[PDB]
């Protein structure tokens, strides 16, 4: 189980910690969180009290490095640092800890809700999809735009999330025009699956990774690409029996954890409709079909 | 984007631009069976593909053969009709191939988008404009090629005759919509007016007959009495 010091809180924040959140007042005693599952990635996320505009925040695994907190004056952020000495590290968490001025990672025993969500989600997807190569941990926020969006403006700031196009030259077969459009099984299996994202895990881990930045930054691009990626398999008519049970599991626990009060903006109601009632898998997701029309029906 | 009134004389400038319509390429009766349930029989159909400007009109007629064996025909026609205004976009030389096609229907946007994703720039666009291009097999000539047919053929027409000899695309392209509009209201009035007068004739090269000035400025009021009456005997007023 293991531990993200803090420097200090200098300004008023609310921090997120995977799906938990915690109000730390201006100036407060407050040192960190400890006791963080081991195994899976994580999310540490900030909201300022004085800024409600920019969500941002970073993902981490605790199992590459020793990372911490410590606020910027001049940029104005909480940033993640790594800690090259371990025993120095070492030594200022057990003080933070007897001083007791940490919070605890609030994990329900019984609760997966967070493995659910990161199944395929892991450090490797991440840093294919988000760059800075120096550093082990990767930054995103609400207004970072995705390589998509810049084709439709720093490189350098920018989500790589596959561009998926159903009216595209690679979607469209020449010649096979109708069925590549109505049936988009060449396009996920052939051009996504097969070429691109080489398995369906790196699928998955896109789709999953995409949502969560949706959902904990309010950001458009994976909003779009998390729709697309859902729309892109229930449009097609061939789809290994595996994935779709897969994707089921994967939406339920993701509508399971939307905020209620967020669901009009991060829900698109034409793909939903679209999914659960017209495409080829109409009847393949009961799961999240269930869930779906008992908590959002307005939607639908 | 849509095209509508506001901008209506684009369609007259020096941009190549051909209108479809795809409402006669899938053409049925429906009839009932010995077993008394409903059944179709398709008959020739054509997809309607016009430069409003020269009034060059390129028929695809669509044998009923292209039919057997398919499913959900309605749908089909649609990308059908892409694939044929594909490849005749294709078999033109470049300094003669469109600008924009502008389709009547809007379900024809995704089928010949698709199809021309090898020309992006070809703009592909619908309308605002109710246009009465269905009627054109109220014009007996057109009619006559369409159910002789034998076989998938393609026929040139200029839909305007010598018209553009003595006056502007725009005149010529407003006298066949109000020509179709009319036939399309009261197909049989329409014609009436068209060869109530023994003495004037159509070509043998020719759709429409060889009018003078004067007899079409006639012409083109009886067709406007027509649509307004046709209307009035259809809301009472
Ligand atoms: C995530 C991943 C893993 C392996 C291969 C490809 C991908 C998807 C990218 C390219 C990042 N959009």
């Amino acid at each position: 189980m293991n531990t993200v010091p803090f420097t200090s809180a200098p300004i008023e924040v609310t921090i997120g910690i995977d799906q938990y959140s915690f109000n730390v007042k201006e100036n407060q005693p407050f040192h960190g969180i400890k006791d963080i599952p081991i195994g899976h990635v994580h999310v540490i996320h900030f909201q300022h009290a004085d800024n409600s505009s920019m969500r941002y925040g970073y993902w981490f695994d605790c199992r590459m490095g020793n990372f911490y907190i410590q606020y910027d004056p001049k940029d104005g952020l909480y940033k993640m640092m790594e800690e090259r000495d371990g025993a120095k590290f070492e030594n200022i968490v057990h003080n933070f800890k007897e001083r007791q001025m940490m919070v605890s990672y609030p994990k329900i025993d019984e609760d997966d809700t967070w493995y659910n969500l990161t199944e395929f989600v892991q450090m490797d997807k991440i840093r294919k999809i988000v760059r800075k190569d120096e550093n082990q941990f990767s930054y995103v926020d609400s207004s970072m735009t995705t390589v998509q969006e810049n084709e439709l403006s720093d490189p350098a700031h920018s989500l790589n999330y596959t561009v998926i196009n159903f009216k595209s030259r690679e979607a469209i077969r020449p010649g096979h025009e109708m069925e590549d459009f109505l049936d988009k099984s060449y396009y996920l299996n052939t051009v996504m699956l097969q070429g691109i994202f080489k398995n369906s895990s790196n699928y998955f881990g896109e789709l999953q990774f995409a949502f969560l930045n949706a959902m904990f930054f309010g950001n458009y691009g994976s909003s779009l690409q998390w729709h697309a990626m859902i729309e892109l398999i229930c449009s097609s008519a061939t789809v290994p029996k595996h994935m779709l049970d897969k994707l089921d599991e994967i939406l339920y626990y993701q509508i399971k954890t939307l905020p209620e009060q967020y669901s009009d903006i991060l829900l698109n109601e034409r793909v939903w409709n679209i999914c659960l009632y017209s495409s080829f898998q109409k009847n393949s997701l009961h799961n999240t079909e269930k869930i779906m029309e008992n908590k959002y029906p307005e939607l639908l | 984007g849509a095209m509508n009134s506001s901008n209506y004389a684009e369609l007259f400038n020096n941009d190549i631009k051909l209108f479809v319509d795809d409402t006669n390429v899938y053409r049925v009766t429906v009839h009932k069976t010995f077993e008394g349930n409903v059944a179709t029989k398709a008959i020739n159909g054509c997809i309607f593909t016009l430069n409003p400007k020269t009034g060059h009109l390129f028929l695809k007629i669509i044998h009923t053969s292209v039919w057997a064996g398919q499913k959900r025909l309605s749908q089909l026609a649609k990308w059908k009709t892409a694939e044929e205004v594909s490849a005749l976009v294709r078999s033109l030389p470049k300094e003669e191939q469109p600008k924009q096609i502008i389709v009547t229907r809007k379900a024809m946007l995704d089928p010949l988008e698709v199809h021309m994703l090898d020309f992006p720039n070809i703009a592909i666009r619908p309308t605002e404009l109710r246009l009465p291009f269905s009627a054109a097999m109220s014009i007996d000539k057109l009619s006559d090629v369409v159910m002789k047919a034998t076989e998938p053929q393609m026929v040139l027409f200029n839909i305007y005759d010598d018209w553009l000899d003595r006056i502007s695309s725009y005149t010529a392209f407003s006298r066949l919509t109000l020509l179709l509009r009319a036939l399309k209201t009261n197909e049989e009035s329409a014609k009436m007016i068209l060869l109530s007068d023994p003495t004037i004739t159509i070509k043998s090269y020719h759709l429409w007959p060889s009018f003078t000035d004067e007899q079409w400025i006639t012409i083109e009021s009886q067709m406007r009495d027509l649509i307004l009456t046709e209307y009035g005997r259809k809301y009472n007023v």
